[PDB]
C-alpha cells in the first residue's frame, strides 16, 4: 500500500 | 499557554510510544480545552485531530480516520495556508487512507496537489518530492496508467540515484519497481537492464570495481549458457531468473535461481 | 514549570476514575524529576504520595505503605524533622498501618505526629484535636481503655472551647467518648454526655429550654413517673441506657422519636 | 481512621 507522511508530530 | 502547551506535547509523547489508551484521553480533553479558548480554527488542533485519527487509523475505523483528517485539513488550509508543508503532509496522509479504503481516483488528486506544494515548497529535485512520486506511482498503478507509473518510477529515480547513494535501499526499491512496471510493459530488455544494474550496485559494494576475475554473478551465468543477502536484491535474482525463462537462457535463470535459494 | 501541570493531571485523572490513565504520567513525571534532583526532593516526596494514594485505592497496601516510608525518608531530609509535611506523612502512613491490623505499628507514627503538630501549632490547636482523635481510635483497637478516655477527653478540651458548641466535629468527639464510657462502666457518665448531646440539638432547633419547651429526653424521663446522623445514633445509643436503667418508657420514646427521623 | 492529605494538595 501506500505510504504514511509523519512530520506532523514527528 | 503551559496547560495546554505540555498536555499537547504529552499527546505525541505517547500516541508515539504506542500508549495509545493513555493517549485518548489527553487529545480529547486538549481538544475541549484548546476550543474553549481558541476555537475550532488553530494549528494545534488540526495537529491534535490528526493523532486522533491516526488512531482511528490503527483501529479501522477508516472512514472516521478519513473524514477526521478532512476536518483536520480544513482547518491547516485556514490557518496555515494553502501551499503549506503541513497542508501537503496531510494531503499526502489521508490520501493513503483514501487510498486503502479502494478510493484510488479520489487519492490521486490530493497526491498531485500534495507533490506540487512539496515541489514549490523544497524544489522539483528533492528527496521528498520523490517519496511523493513514488506514492503517487503506485495510486497510478492499481488504476492501471501503466505509462504513468513509469513516467513517476522514473521521475522518481532522477530525483533519488543522483541526490542519494547509488548502493542505497530506496534507489533499489525503486529500480526494482520500474523494473516490474517495464515487465508490464512488454519493454523486457529494459527491466533487464535494469535488474542488472540493480545487482551490479550490490556486486561492487561487496566486492570491488569488477575485472575479468571479479565478474559478476550475472555475467557468469550469461557466459555458462553458451559453453544475495539482501532481500530486494534476491527478488532481482528471481525476477531475472524469469526474464532468463523467457530469454531462453535456462543455465541463466537456473544459476540464478541457485545463488537466491543459497540466500535464504 | 514542568512538574505544575503533570501534578495537577494525574490527581485530575485519578479522580475522574482514570487510574490506569494516571499512573503512568505520573510515573514519567517521576523519571523526568529523577533525571534532574534525583531521589532528594519534596515534589518527588509529593508525587509519590500521590502513586501511593492511587495504590491505597487499589487495595496494594503494602506497596503504598512502603511508598510512603521511603516518600517520609525524602520527606525528613529535604523538609527536616518535626516538619508539618513530616507529620502529614506519618498521620498518612499510620492509617495504612492501622488499616493493615497493625495497630501497634502505628501508634509510635502517630504519637510522634502529633508530637510534631504540637510543636508547630500549639498544644490546644483544632489539627492537634484531629490528631489526638485519631490517636484514639488506634488505641481502642488496642483496647487500651484508659487511653481511648484520656485521648477522647483531651480531644474535647480543644474542640468545643475553640469551636462552636453547635458544632458536628464536637458531637462526634462526645459520641465516640461517651461510647468508650460505656465500655469502661462509667454508665452515668455517658448517659449525661448523651443528654448533653441532646441538649445542644434541641437549642439550635428551637430557642432554649423553658418551662414547656423541655428537651426530648426530659420529656420520657418524666414519662416514666407518671433529624441529624449524629444525633438519631445518639437517641438510640441512650434509648439502649434508658435500657440499662429499666427506663423502658424513656427507652420507648427515645426509639420513636428516632424512628420519625 | 481519618485521613490528612495535605501532603498532595
Amino acid at each position: 500500500q501506500l505510504e504514511w507522511d509523519d512530520s506532523t508530530l514527528s | 499557554p503551559a496547560r495546554l502547551r505540555t498536555l499537547h506535547n504529552l499527546v505525541i509523547q505517547y500516541a508515539s510510544q504506542g500508549r495509545y489508551e493513555v493517549a485518548v484521553p489527553l487529545c480529547k480533553q486538549a481538544l475541549e480545552d484548546l476550543e474553549k479558548t481558541s476555537g475550532h480554527d488553530h494549528p494545534d488542533v488540526a495537529t491534535m485531530l490528526n493523532i486522533l485519527a491516526l488512531v482511528y487509523r490503527d483501529q479501522n475505523k477508516y472512514k472516521d480516520a478519513a473524514h477526521l483528517l478532512n476536518d483536520a485539513l480544513a482547518i491547516r488550509e485556514k490557518t496555515l495556508g494553502k501551499d503549506h508543508p503541513a497542508v501537503a503532509a496531510t494531503l499526502n496522509n489521508l490520501a493513503v487512507l483514501y487510498g486503502k479504503r479502494g478510493k484510488y481516483k479520489e487519492a490521486e488528486p490530493l497526491c498531485k496537489r500534495a507533490l506540487e506544494i512539496r515541489e514549490k515548497v523544497l524544489g522539483k529535485f528533492h528527496p521528498d518530492v520523490a517519496k511523493q512520486l513514488s506514492n503517487l506511482a503506485l495510486l497510478c498503478q492499481n488504476q492501471g496508467k501503466a505509462e504513468e507509473v513509469e513516467y513517476y518510477y522514473r521521475r522518481a529515480l532522477e530525483i533519488y540515484a543522483t541526490r542519494l547513494g547509488p548502493d542505497d535501499p530506496n534507489v533499489a526499491k525503486t529500480k526494482n519497481n520500474l523494473a516490474s512496471c517495464y515487465l508490464k510493459q512488454g519493454k523486457y530488455q529494459d527491466a533487464e537492464t535494469l535488474y542488472k544494474e540493480i545487482l551490479t550496485r550490490a556486486h561492487e559494494k561487496e566486492f570491488g570495481s569488477v575485472n575479468g576475475e571479479n565478474k559478476p554473478i550475472w555475467m557468469h551465468a550469461e557466459e555458462r549458457e553458451e559453453s544475495v543477502d539482501s532481500p530486494t536484491v534476491n527478488t532481482t535474482l528471481r525476477s531475472l531468473g524469469a526474464l532468463y525463462r523467457r530469454q531462453g537462457k535456462l543455465e541463466a535463470a537456473h544459476t540464478l535461481e541457485d545463488c537466491a535459494s543459497r540466500s535464504r
